[PDB]
């Protein structure tokens, strides 16, 4: 046989985990107290004569926001603990004469710049049968976010994993021609200076914030000799003698 | 119909898992479910395959429970194959019906139900389920030798190199074919 | 015979499934408690005295909105479990001669680029009369989102599968010149940090997302050698001897 | 007319079980179809056209069920070629008739018929309606022997020959041809 | 006038009944008609047509049964080409006057008339109802000869040789026109 069904294979695995909590709260009756943590008092101002505030409280959006009003008491709590998976299977397959360039495509366009699952490649077969493959997989998707002002408008962005390289291998072979693991981990933590280190009640004067992300990858090609379908073959179609 | 779903995070353990029973690591997949709810049908079901093949003393039991589930076609077989394993060919027939009955495009049910038969003596019945089976999967590798070995049985021996003609058999398939010609019956 | 008639067979299969469900509440009279959800208490704000809210409530667009006034208890709650199916089938057919490039388009175009049904072949017959095709299917369909400031306005997008490659059959064979699988799933759960982990009502403090999607498809090409219908035949048109 | 129709996810199945029907996997085919509700029409259709093609004896109540219902034609055929099973012409001829009545371009019912007349001896109706037959398919495969061995039958040698002309007719077909005429009476 | 039109679902199903009507499968064309709702007037006539070309007995009913609609050319025709079946020459004159007359343009109706007058007698009555037939048709085919043979039953040898010229008939038509002219009488 002089012609090659190349299959790839495609799997992403992503967990990200995400924590924050902050707290605030007012006072009123002949005194007044405020304590705003980090960005949550930008909202208001206070009159001259510090007879009373002069503005409207927020929410922050991220979160859970939970509010309190007791009368003279008012209070305000953000927090959130999350966790998400993403998981991604891609098994594009595409046949080629020995030396001919093939291309596929099975995403889209949008305004114009192509995206989803492509594959390019160029199969050689060798005097020795053992195959060279020319291969530069693709699997992308729409990331909504940023603008642009030519070309198109409030245009999204893509989130993008590909390789390119150039290997050898026999019929029936394979190989993990690229991988990735990865990590992130960011964190902060804002307190007020002396309050903030009290072993129970510190934690009413602290903000805390928590990012981790993980990832891990595989891109597998595997090529194949193949013969056409006899004329006379039904078509492959979508929707003790015991078997032991 | 099984309105029973399982999460990405338990799920794709599932997918091991079935990569482990069709590794021939049967007790691995064992362990890994026993890492896994017990109770959940899926899981459930699998580890009853786990224990008929590997010889354990319950899955007759795991069978019996998911007879009353959505799980009832593949319990139903399970008590059938365990029925045939003992010999006892009269009520591994009518088990085998009846899973065949519910879930008829399964080809390996049809092929278990038409060796049941072919056992205890319905030769048309047998003719019916092999053909069936043999119908069902792509060719097949089991049902076909499970048919010429049935006509081997039935003595028209010009339709069975009728049959070796048109399925393509090889005389490797041949030896195993007369092996289990001579073991029916 | 010196003419091909090349026969293409396409087949996409795609599934889907959706999740998603929030809660929010709010209470009244001497005391006051809130409880927003991730993104629902956005639109409001709470005066600076705390003697109640200042904004109107709004609804998340998507899925299932139901609502309660029941006096002083207030509370809302976004719902939804949803799934998707769609199928598509086309069977484009072209003859030309040996050598000839051909070309065929089935869609349309807009403000101008192209789409729906294309096919660009070209068929070559060997001296042993097997056949060799240079073949460019297309399948696409406008899908509508995003934007331009020049060319276009508020153009669409496309959502295409296309394939190329380079092939040789004899007459009446047929090959799966491209093919895919292809699984997505995406999963985030949000919770307020301790009441979410009660394990009956803490349903109630949690928020959840589920994206699923699948797809198969099948790209089949089938030449055949041809001669005209005779100069007497009736051209095709669109509108025990028993037969056993 | 039929105002019932079936969803892409049981439809993209009846695509399926006529696959199976024309591979000659009708039993196949009878499973993937009690795998699908009982009860549909198109399913009760295909299962008694199974049921009749490989000899079972529900069939016949299959065809009595839907005679009821916007599959009629169907079944009073299906009633029809019972009857030339079991020899019994008599009534076969007037359900076949009644068939060919209500759903006329069906070509199969048509060359179906006009066997029966023959058989029963209404040689003028039967070449109506073989003649109705071997227009309605484009040029006819089993029609155009069917009047061809009508016309041996009435001793038209020379028009027979016309039509070996006109139909191209092949030796390959002269033969079965004389067989059916044979066949015939 | 005819105020009755049919949709683009059942008059593309008319398109392939006249398909079948000059296609020699007029029985077809019954068959698809039958499909068609009967009691529309365009259904009911062409029916009737086919009726009276294969021979059926109930042309005449439908022919008939049109005469009062806004099908009433065509029947009051096909009423006097079935009298001249009959051979009943002396109503089939009338009524094949009738039928010119209320639809003029017709060159089929003309043709036929003139040929009744001719067998009845009036001879320059049956020489307008040629000529008009003939000037209506692109220089006529069965027209032509028509005339032809009026002039040879009237002995104007060199006329009709005039005609020959004229249309520039060929001896292939010669041999029909003489036949024709002996049928006439």
């Amino acid at each position: 046989p002089n012609q090659v069904q190349t299959d790839i294979r495609f799997v992403e695995v992503s967990r990200s985990k995400l924590k924050q909590a902050s707290t605030s709260f007012v006072r009123r009756g002949g005194n007044l107290w405020v304590l705003g943590a980090p960005g949550s008092l930008g909202d208001i101002k206070v009159n001259a004569d510090g007879s009373g505030l002069g503005g409207t409280f927020g929410t922050g959006s991220s979160g859970f926001n939970l509010i309190f009003g007791g009368g003279k008491w008012l209070s305000f709590m953000n927090a959130l603990e999350g966790s998400g998976f993403a998981y991604t299977l891609a098994r594009p397959s595409l046949v080629a004469m020995s030396g001919q360039s093939a291309s596929f495509l099975a995403g889209g366009e949008f305004p114009y710049k192509e995206f989803g699952i492509r594959l390019t490649l160029t199969p050689t077969v060798m005097n020795n049968r053992r195959i060279a493959l020319k291969v530069a997989p693709e699997v992308s998707e729409l990331d909504y976010s940023a603008g642009i002002q030519s070309g198109g408008v409030a245009v999204p962005a893509l989130r993008v994993r590909r390789t390119d390289t150039s290997v050898m291998l026999a019929d029936g072979e394979s190989f993990v021609i690229s991988g990735l693991t990865s990590s992130n981990s960011v964190s902060n933590v804002d307190k007020f200076p002396w309050l903030g280190d009290i072993p129970i009640l510190g934690a009413f004067f602290r903000s805390t914030k928590l990012d981790k992300d993980d990832r891990e990858l595989l891109m597998i090609v595997t090529p194949h000799l193949v013969q056409p379908l006899a004329a006379d073959a039904q078509l492959p179609d979508l929707p003790t003698g015991l078997s032991d | 119909e099984c309105s029973q779903q399982l999460g990405q995070e338990q799920e794709l353990q599932m997918n091991m898992v079935r990569d482990m029973i069709r590794e021939g690591r049967l007790h691995a997949a064992l362990a890994n479910l026993e890492s896994m709810p017990p109770g959940l049908l899926d899981v459930r079901e699998e580890r009853a395959l786990i224990l008929r093949r590997i010889g354990d003393p319950r899955a007759r039991a795991e069978y019996q429970a998911l007879l009353e589930t959505c799980k009832a076609p593949e319990a139903h077989h399970g008590l059938g194959l365990l029925a045939l394993r003992n010999g006892d060919s009269a009520r591994a027939v009518l088990e085998l019906r009846e899973a065949a009955r519910l879930r008829p495009t399964e080809s390996r049910f049809r092929n278990d139900l038409g060796v049941a038969l072919l056992k205890r003596g319905d030769r048309v019945g047998a003719r019916f389920e092999f053909i069936t089976a043999l119908e069902l999967q792509q060719g097949g590798k089991l049902p076909a030798t499970n048919l010429l070995g049935l006509l081997y049985l039935q003595g028209d021996r010009e339709d069975a190199q009728r049959l070796i003609e048109r399925l393509q058999l090889d005389a490797r398939d041949i030896r195993a074919a007369e092996a289990r010609a001579r073991s029916w019956g």
